[PDB]
RNA sequence: CCGGUCCGCGUACUGGACCCAGCCGAGCCUUUCCUUCUGGGUAGCCAUUUAUGGCGAACCAGGACUUUUACUUUGAAAAAAUUAGAGUGUUCAAAGCAGGCCUUUGCUCGAAUAUAUUAGCAUGGAAUAAUAGAAUAGGACGUUAUGGUUCU
């Protein structure tokens, strides 16, 4: 392809690129509001969390760190902030 | 490591122009790169180019129009006396009637013809034709 | 190229590629000259009245000639929404 | 890349273009600071405090909220460690390898790795002396290293 | 006139301060208009019959204005019709030292001309946040900035932007174009 | 630009899909990427026949620009396309090259069937590689019917279609013949039904 | 833009550009000024007591300070011979620095000019590449800010 709009790449193909290979690098992670099933308390949790986050009320582990995104425990619902 | 961002910029421009592409992406940007491109743009060897701010060194997208034969840096940026400018244009330029040697002088970045007009000299920076 | 008195001492002002602006040499036998007929409002091809493009042998060798014509023809109205600037 | 390897990995963090706090962030620039000091007394290094902040408190960057980087805040409250954290972990690993080497004398691989870590210590300690983070007479001693980290 | 932090305020500044001593009548926003002050009211004429009103504020006082600026502008636009109201902080620009210039204290980056023009370019579009800036270098020689704004809170500025371009041109002399790439369109 | 009477009509669009023209090869080269609309879950690539139609109209306009109709050479080495090119030459006056292409027909001027076409039209760049190669020696532009796996080297006008279909080849050739005659004025207008049927131009086995 | 003239594209000369644009500059304004000291000296501010109250920048001449370089412009300096090079019928030339005038009880062009180059000296500029600065503030201004401790 000799002629191509480098300043306005297709947003579909722009999203398949590596996170450092976009026009402006941008994280694909986000922060979430996590509802444990046991109670209702807003707890902001990083999507790629490295910590076994526990809610303040009861000392129950909410998520377990993995290689990539943290895994929410069963009964825990997330909403992207 | 990355020792000359101007060399990276001109190599990308050369590779895109030799391969027939009409646009090229340059990373990283700098003041010297932008002022080098403005001289090339001023003589018509390239078209409009665009600077993208990413809160970092930056990126540039240059539009090529096929008139550029070759642009390059001179590393290191040798000191050039006024009497030595004649010798440099003979070695680097294809003829005595066209082509420009880019210098960095205390009066600013300019072509060898402009440097003779304002009677200034500095360090050699590159060439374009 | 002309002398001081202004006479064009140049013989053979050469053609240039429509895609890459390279000079098409005298022995570049991979270079072609596309001739595309003009069509009147009745749907008829107008005899001897054409839109013309030239491609150097370099562009054709890389296989980009087809995509270059898509771009060149779309800018001239010969085509609609077939070539996209953004990929 | 990779000063002491043949690797060419590029994995790292990619900061967002926005330098401002997210609209949904409600904590003040103070409440984060008292949170940092509370965690700093538990013994966390600046790397670990930042990990906990985004992992459990939604603090994407301490700089976009407070205005200063994490190590700058600790040094402003007299909580800066004497040895910088990264230099500490290189010396601690070298201590661990040296402790392993005296019991496994034929482990020539650990001997090769120890030279890399100590070379990395000396380059970093020399840098810290030019920026006046370490005293000009500061020198890393293998014999007395266990005192500094243990 | 106590609201004005300048000696000999103009009639326009008095009228604006007269509005400032009237919006606290409703107690929803009153606990914060006592300390609010401003230094100047620069007004220019934009095309289309409108007029740009620039309120200049001490930079340390900027974060106090930012807390109520969204509401306060809407009623100030009601009191003064066909007026576009913006709030700018009076940042100080320190000139670049010459080589032979006598040594002064090291110039902080917030006082540099690049930072200040970037800063006023940020105060101009306050409800929205900048997600990207581009600079075109045209073949003619002139340079044009492009600023990309977030679609969130876009309705506060989406009918202006043209006032901003001329206002930015008045303050700095350079050309800028504001675009919101992610609108519904 | 172009009158709206030249737009893709629903009748022709029905023909193209029924002839499996829209079925492109599983693997697509980078040069044919703009012509792919979407990949079908089995693996076949769906051809954007709107783009296919416009290339056909563009190609027919180039053919109409050649003064001598016999100077246009239509080629097919595939057996599926041999009948199509022979009938195209009869209707349009072009020069058909069915079956084997003798190497040197364009460069060796003492061969028997030594031709000098002003334009060469190819059914498939892969099976007609020899015909395409010599055109790049004597400044001959090439129009080619290309699948998603067909090479694009030295091809100026690419018609995106299914090269490996019995009905796809015949239909595309039939469409070109109709448009060339419409521009020449043989067909009175773009709405008159053509006498010739797309069944002619279709390859017939020795069984019948 | 009369090319008259000067000595026939001629076109040099040169009245005359009305300067199209372009090029080398200089200041002033945009938040942007050698912080200065001692006069001239005071002219106009703040002219209510002037060039009898408080515009030292309203430009000089006599003092006081100064982040360090590299680089590049210009200047002085780098002996003569040699080199390049202007002039000059040593009969030409290599050379030489001679020589020329109506014929002289004497008149009279000259004997240029360039180049040196690392180092040193003075100088304009401030791109490029370094360097220093305000972080436990021991930081900067108060022109006439208030004292105190010392020292000349
Ligand atoms: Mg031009
Ligand atoms: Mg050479
Ligand atoms: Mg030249
Ligand atoms: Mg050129
Ligand atoms: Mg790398
Ligand atoms: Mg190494
Ligand atoms: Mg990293
Ligand atoms: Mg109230
Ligand atoms: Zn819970």
């Amino acid at each position: 392809v000799l002629v191509q709009d480098l300043l306005h790449p297709s947003p579909a193909t722009e999203a398949k690129q590596h996170k450092l290979k976009t026009l402006v690098q941008q994280p694909r992670s986000f922060f979430m509001d996590v509802k444990c099933q046991g109670c209702l308390n807003i707890t902001t949790v990083f999507s790629h969390a490295q910590t076994a986050v526990t809610c303040d009320s009861c000392s129950t582990v909410l998520c377990t760190p993995t290689g990539g995104k943290a895994k929410l425990t069963e009964g825990c619902s997330f909403r992207r902030k | 490591t990355r020792t000359s961002v101007l060399a990276d910029a001109l190599n990308a421009i050369n590779n895109a122009e030799k391969t027939g592409k009409r646009q090229v992406l340059i990373r990283p940007s700098s003041k010297v790169i932008i002022k080098f491109l403005t001289v090339m743009q001023k003589h018509g060897y390239i078209g409009e180019f665009e600077y993208i701010d990413d809160h970092r060194s930056g990126k540039i997208v240059v539009q090529l129009n096929g008139r550029l034969n070759k642009c390059g840096v001179i590393q290191p940026r040798f000191n050039v006396k006024i009497n030595d400018i004649e010798r440099w244009t003979d070695n680097l330029l294809p003829a005595r009637q066209f082509g420009y040697v880019i210098l960095t002088t205390s009066a600013g970045i300019m072509d060898h013809e402009e440097a003779r007009r304002k009677h200034v000299s500095g360090k050699i920076l590159g060439f374009v034709y | 190229m002309e002398n001081d008195k202004g006479q064009l001492v140049e013989l053979y002002v050469p053609r240039k590629c429509s895609a890459t602006n390279r000079i098409i040499k005298a022995k570049d036998h991979a270079s072609v000259q596309i001739s595309i007929a003009k069509v009147d409002e009745d749907g008829r091809a107008i005899a001897g009245e054409n839109i013309t493009y030239a491609l150097s042998g370099y562009v054709r060798g890389r296989g980009e000639a087809d995509d270059s014509l898509n771009r060149l023809a779309q800018q001239d109205g010969l085509l609609k929404n077939v070539w996209s600037y953004s990929r | 890349g990779r000063m002491h390897s043949s690797g060419k990995g590029i994995s790292s963090s990619a900061l967002p273009y926005s330098r401002n706090a997210p609209s949904w962030f409600k904590l003040s620039s103070d409440d984060v600071v008292e949170q940092i000091i509370k965690y700093a007394r538990k013994g966390l290094t600046p790397s670990q405090i930042g990990v906990i902040l985004r992992d459990a408190h939604g603090v994407s960057q301490a700089k976009v909220v407070t205005g200063n980087k994490i190590l700058r805040i600790l040094k402003s409250n007299g909580l800066a460690p004497e040895i910088p954290e990264d230099l500490y972990y290189l010396i601690k690993k070298a201590v661990s390898v040296r402790k392993h080497l005296e019991k496994n004398r034929k482990d020539k691989d650990s001997k090769f790795r120890l030279i890399l870590i100590e070379s990395r210590i000396h380059r970093l300690a020399r840098y810290y002396r030019t920026v006046a983070v370490l005293p000009p007479n500061w020198k890393y001693e293998s014999a007395t290293a266990s005192a500094l980290v243990a | 006139s106590s609201k004005i932090l300048s000696e000999n305020p103009t009639e326009l500044e008095l009228k604006v301060a007269q509005a400032f001593v009237d919006l606290e009548s409703q107690a929803d926003l009153k606990a914060e208009l006592r300390p609010l002050q401003f230094k100047s009211i620069k007004e220019i004429d934009v095309n289309g019959g409108k007029k740009a009103l620039a309120v200049f504020v001490p930079p340390p006082s900027l974060q106090a204005y930012r807390k109520v600026q969204t509401r306060l502008t809407r009623e100030l636009e009601k009191k003064f019709p066909d007026r576009h109201v913006v709030f700018l902080a009076e940042r100080r620009i320190l000139p670049k030292p010459a080589r032979k210039a006598r040594k002064q204290q090291k110039r902080p980056r917030s006082r540099t001309l690049t930072a200040v023009h970037d800063k006023i370019l940020e105060d101009l579009v306050f409800p929205t946040e900048i997600i990207g800036k581009r600079v075109r270098y045209l073949v003619g020689g002139n340079k044009i900035q492009k600023v990309l704004l977030d679609s969130k809170d876009s309705t506060a500025v989406d009918y202006k932007l043209d006032s901003f371009q001329q206002l930015y041109s008045k303050l700095t002399g350079k050309q800028v174009v504001f675009e919101i790439p992610g609108e519904s369109h | 630009s172009l009158p709206a009477s030249f737009d893709l009509t629903p009748e022709d669009a029905k023909l193209l899909l029924a002839a499996n023209v829209h079925l492109g090869a599983k693997n697509v080269q980078v040069h044919n990427k703009p012509y792919v609309y979407k990949t079908r879950p089995d693996g076949m690539n769906i051809i954007n026949i709107g783009k296919t139609w416009e290339k056909i109209v563009l190609a027919a306009r180039i053919i109409a620009a050649v003064p001598n109709a016999s100077d246009v050479a239509v080629c097919s080495s595939r057996t599926f396309g041999q009948r199509a090119v022979l009938k195209f030459a009869a209707h349009t006056g072009a020069t058909a090259i069915a079956g084997r292409f003798t190497p040197g027909n364009f460069t060796n001027y003492i061969t028997r069937s030594f031709k000098e076409p002003r334009l060469v039209v190819v059914t498939d760049p892969r099976t007609d590689a020899q015909a395409i190669k010599e055109s790049s020696y004597v400044n001959i532009p090439v129009i080619a019917l290309t699948d998603m796996d067909s090479p694009s080297e030295y091809v100026d006008v690419a018609i995106p279609c299914n090269n490996k279909g019995k009905h796809s080849i015949g239909l595309i050739w039939w469409l070109l013949a109709r448009e060339v005659l419409r521009l020449r004025g043989i067909i009175p207008d773009r709405t008159t039904e053509w006498s010739v049927m797309p069944d002619l131009y279709f390859y017939r086995d020795p069984e019948e």
